[PDB]
């Protein structure tokens, strides 16, 4: 099951438009040089241990953290943060998302967008804001299962 | 063309230029368009995704955050579902 | 660059130009899509009328306060017959109330 969940997980995150692929360190850090603390974005780590990394800016400067996906689950790189203190997930959107709502630890806020999102999938983000239940809600059932395919707050 | 014309469900006249409302993948598929299930606080807001959506396509800029108002937001999926974009 | 809605009744038009654009040349770009004149056109910005040589960003338009996601109104009169008419905007609809379920 290794598998079908890596696919369904980079799924997620090219829906996200802050997964930036092929970016490098010094183009990450270009992009996110002036930008708000807590602007954030993933990209494809160079690491051979490594699959992804999170670019974030800080009060330092932008920097970036690694996220580990081992034995079908993802966590951030345990050498930086301490182990006994890292929950894991089956989704990097999740993890992302996770984080995100937690410093409403790790500082991350808005997504710096590759490209502007469709009007759909910005509701989707505003729709799952303020609710769960996608079953009580007024509209038809292609729209509801839309709303399904991606459950995140970012 | 320059311009084109869409009319919300309740008479409200929106004039966009041409290229934002091809943002649309509905509004490609064809001066003037009605809407009568679109009501205008909705269309006016899928026209300024419009401006938005256009602005912001291979950007040197940061891309700013396109705020939706709770009330709108399920009337606004339907409209971005319907109009493809 | 700054984005606005030109406003009169029913009508709403989604354009743009520069911060340092003059009120006449905005009165002259209505007259391309509207076909009336800027001499029988009167501008406003919420309630209090503009001048045709100021420029967009002395109106106190700037790109800051009217971007694409938020274009800011401006209001729009025609010249009725011997006069002006009183500018009017029809307000838009009104959206429902939220499902309990969307708190």
């Amino acid at each position: 099951m290794q598998a079908a969940r890596l696919a369904k997980a980079l799924r997620e995150l090219g829906q996200t438009g802050w997964y930036w692929g092929s970016m490098t360190v010094n183009e990450a850090k270009e992009k996110l040089k002036e930008a708000p603390e807590g602007t954030f974005l993933i990209r494809d780590s160079s690491h051979s241990d490594y699959l992804l990394t999170i670019s974030v800016k800080t009060s330092a400067g932008p920097t970036n953290l690694r996220i580990e996906y081992q034995d079908g689950k993802f966590r951030l790189d345990s050498i930086i943060c301490v182990k006994s203190k890292l929950k894991q997930f089956d989704s990097v959107v999740h993890l992302i998302d996770y984080y995100v709502q937690m410093c409403k630890h790790l500082y991350l806020t808005k997504p710096l967008y590759t490209s502007a999102p469709s009007l759909q999938h910005l509701c989707r983000l505003t729709i799952n804001k303020c609710t769960g239940a996608i079953w009580g809600l007024p509209l038809p059932t292609r729209l509801k299962d839309y709303l399904e395919e991606y459950k995140f707050q970012v | 063309m320059m311009y084109v014309k869409l009319i919300s469900s309740d008479g409200h006249e929106f004039i966009v230029k041409r290229e934002h409302a091809l943002t649309s993948g509905t509004i490609k598929a064809m001066n003037e368009v009605n809407f009568r299930e679109i009501p205008s606080h909705v269309l006016s807001k899928v026209c300024m995704y419009f401006t938005y959506k256009v602005r912001y396509t291979n950007s040197s800029t940061e891309i700013p955050e396109f705020p939706i108002a709770p009330e709108i937001a399920l009337e606004l999926l339907m409209a971005a579902n319907f109009l493809d974009c | 660059d700054v984005f606005l809605m030109i406003r009169r009744h029913k009508t709403t038009i989604f354009t743009d130009a520069k911060e340092s654009s003059t009120v006449f040349e905005l009165k002259r770009i209505v007259e391309g899509i509207l076909k009336r004149p800027p001499d029988e056109q009167r501008l406003y910005k919420d309630d209090q009328l503009l001048d045709d040589g100021k420029t967009l960003g002395e109106c106190g338009f700037t790109s800051q306060t009217a971007r694409p996601q938020a274009p800011a109104t401006v209001g729009l009169a025609f010249r009725a017959d011997d006069t002006f008419e009183a500018l009017c905007i029809e307000p838009f609809s009104s959206p429902p109330e939220l499902p309990d379920v969307m708190k």
